[PDB]
RNA sequence: CUUGAGUCUCGUAGAGGGGGGUAGAAUUCCAGGUGUAGCGGUGAAAUGCGUAGAGAUCUGGAGGAAUACCGGUGGCGAAGGCGGCCCCCUGGACGAAGACUGACGCUCAGGUGCGAAAGCGUGGGGAGCAAACAGGAUUAGAUACCCUGGUAGUCCACGCCGUAAACGAUGUCGACUUGGAGGUUGUGCCCUUGAGGCGUGGCUUCCGGAGCUAACGCGUUAAGUCGACCGCCUGGGGAGUACGGCCGCAAGGUUAAAACUCAAAUGAAUUGACGGGGGCCCGCACAAGCGGUGGAGCAUGUGGUUUAAUUCGAUGCAACGCGA
């Protein structure tokens, strides 16, 4: 996440900026996830649960919550 | 309270002076209900320190309510299952109400015979800084001081 | 005794500890400082306000070499990460390029084992 | 004979397998520069490392292991399993049109092969991690959880072992039976007018009808309707144990009882209660405050002890100035 701080720029405006390249970049998260040794069967677990939950919470917003809640 | 932003009550002004603030420091100051008793204590110690120290009564007094009351006070966070002892602002109502608190105490430890004396001494260590209400108050912002770590992650 | 105008502040800010060091443009460090050596232990040298203040030992320290512009490079998931550069800033450098350089791995040495707690 | 089964032609996608190179990031170590008192760790500490110059930071070097992003309820494989890039060897699946053989098929006791991880043998290798082990904490104890270290092992070659919740807890093969929404990979036509319209194959995810089921649920990838063959079960424990056999270097695997003992053991679901589950909410429940009790004397009640008797009852909150 490299940023150069512009001609006239602000620096809150250029933290706000490295904040959300190092944001996008996903550094935090891909450290912290690497911060200790996850199973392989654990990884697939949690896939597996984070694609159920997933796909069960946006079927049911979508179908599920198309009735008149009052 | 959980459910409740019930109306602050209201405090009569005292006669002589017709202040609220010392209104509320006689009460503070009062025991068992005798509120008579604690206004002549009152008036007496305000005499007393306007004839020692200077302009009037409740310019002297409001010197003394400056140099005790907190800017800020700590409470105890317990949110981590541990307890953070974070710092918060003390909002002006409770400045004065806790200053006062403190200064009623100091007097009644206080070795002078009369409660008169007493408070009027403690008054006055109040206003020149150097007495145990003061005392009781740094020793709260140095609290504060050391858990400024704690002060803006509750 | 020597000036440099222009130096790198190496943020390492692991969830423990921050450090700070100001360096010269080339690698040479010039001062350094911790939320440790701030004065903080544990709960409250892994904390924000303790890189802050660390930052602001740093600056103090490197004043000496009379530096500023800076360029900063942020190592480390931790909590300062910002305040460290909020306090640089405020001590009053300018600050010209912001890096993240924080160490991923591409697959490659396996981590310690899950703690459980 | 050609519809099952197979052969040939042309393509397609693929972490399918075996061998050999190589790339970058990162950890570790080593040498050197800068630099100075801390670093590390935790709920908080300490052990540990550092003024013999650590941690931080830059340069160079060594070496091992694994391949970020892409990456997907994506793909491939009989299953186990397979993940950087490149080459060499190599197996299968699928589609298109035809051509060919002419039931050549399905299943399979014994038998044979393949078979994660740990483990074993011999020879290498060894960064990181880490059983065992050591020290520090915590604790009533703590032969654990947490911390700092750390050896087998994890890696490679070649042998062995032969087991896993080796699971879809669902044997293989074939036929038939309403639908909807996707993913992936072919292919025919439509002007691809654009990413696009209508088909037709393969694999695949979810939902759901009839039917089935104890129910939960399954539902064209069946747990539906049927046919062929195999494997296996017959109450809980004893027990997948003993003995015998076979196999193994060993650990052990495999086959596999009996006495004795009980009247249950189990499956699914229901209503409660409970949770150091989750969401929402209240109450002097806490918080904010004020005043007490627990210390003293005395009053009173109780326990106890004493007595001839110390009447009987109340005795967690909800008995103890209570019946009185
Ligand atoms: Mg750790
Ligand atoms: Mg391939
Ligand atoms: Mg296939
Ligand atoms: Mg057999
Ligand atoms: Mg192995
Ligand atoms: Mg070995
Ligand atoms: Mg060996
Ligand atoms: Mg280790
Ligand atoms: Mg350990
Ligand atoms: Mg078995
Ligand atoms: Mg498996
Ligand atoms: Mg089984
Ligand atoms: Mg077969
Ligand atoms: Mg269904
Ligand atoms: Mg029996
Ligand atoms: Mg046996
Ligand atoms: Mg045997
Ligand atoms: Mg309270
Ligand atoms: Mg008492
Ligand atoms: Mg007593
Ligand atoms: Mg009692
Ligand atoms: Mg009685
Ligand atoms: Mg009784």
């Amino acid at each position: 996440p490299v940023i150069k701080v512009r001609e006239n720029e602000p620096f809150d405006v250029a933290l706000r900026r490295f904040k959300r390249s190092c944001e996008k970049a996903g550094v935090l998260a891909e450290v912290r996830r690497r911060e200790f040794y996850e199973k392989p069967t654990t990884e697939r677990k949690r896939a597996k649960a984070s694609a159920v939950k997933r796909h069960a919470k946006k079927l049911a917003r979508e179908n599920a919550r198309r009735t008149r809640l009052y | 309270p959980r459910r409740r932003v019930i109306g602050q009550r209201k405090i009569l002004p005292d006669p002589k002076f017709g202040s609220e603030l010392l209104a509320k420091f006689v009460n503070i100051l009062m025991v068992d209900g005798k509120k008579s008793t604690a206004e002549s204590i009152v008036y007496s110690a305000l005499e007393t320190l306007a004839q020692r120290s200077g302009k009037s009564e409740l310019e002297a007094f409001e010197v003394a309510l400056e140099n005790v009351r907190p800017t800020v006070e700590v409470k105890s966070r317990r949110v981590g299952g541990s307890t953070y002892q974070v710092p918060v602002e003390v909002r002006p109502v409770r400045r004065n109400a806790l200053a006062m608190r403190w200064i009623v105490e100091a007097a009644r430890k206080r070795g002078d015979k009369s409660m008169a004396l007493r408070l009027a001494n403690e008054l006055s260590d109040a206003a020149e800084n150097k007495g145990t209400a003061v005392k009781k108050r740094e020793d709260v912002h140095r609290m504060a001081e050391a858990n400024k770590a704690f002060a803006h992650y509750r | 005794r020597k000036q440099v105008s222009d130096g790198v502040a190496h943020i390492h800010a692991s969830f423990n500890n921050t450090i700070v060091t100001i360096t010269d443009r080339q690698g040479n460090a010039l001062g350094w400082a911790t939320a440790g050596g701030s004065g903080f232990r544990g709960s409250r040298k892994s904390t924000p306000f303790a890189a802050q203040v660390a930052a602001e030992r740093c600056a103090d320290a490197v004043k000496e070499y009379g530096i500023k512009n800076l360029e900063v490079m942020v190592k480390g998931p931790g909590p300062g990460r910002e305040s460290t550069i909020r306090a640089l800033n405020a001590a009053g450098f300018r600050i010209t390029n912001i890096t993240d350089v924080t160490p991923i791995p591409h697959n490659g040495c396996r981590p310690p084992k899950k703690r459980r707690v």
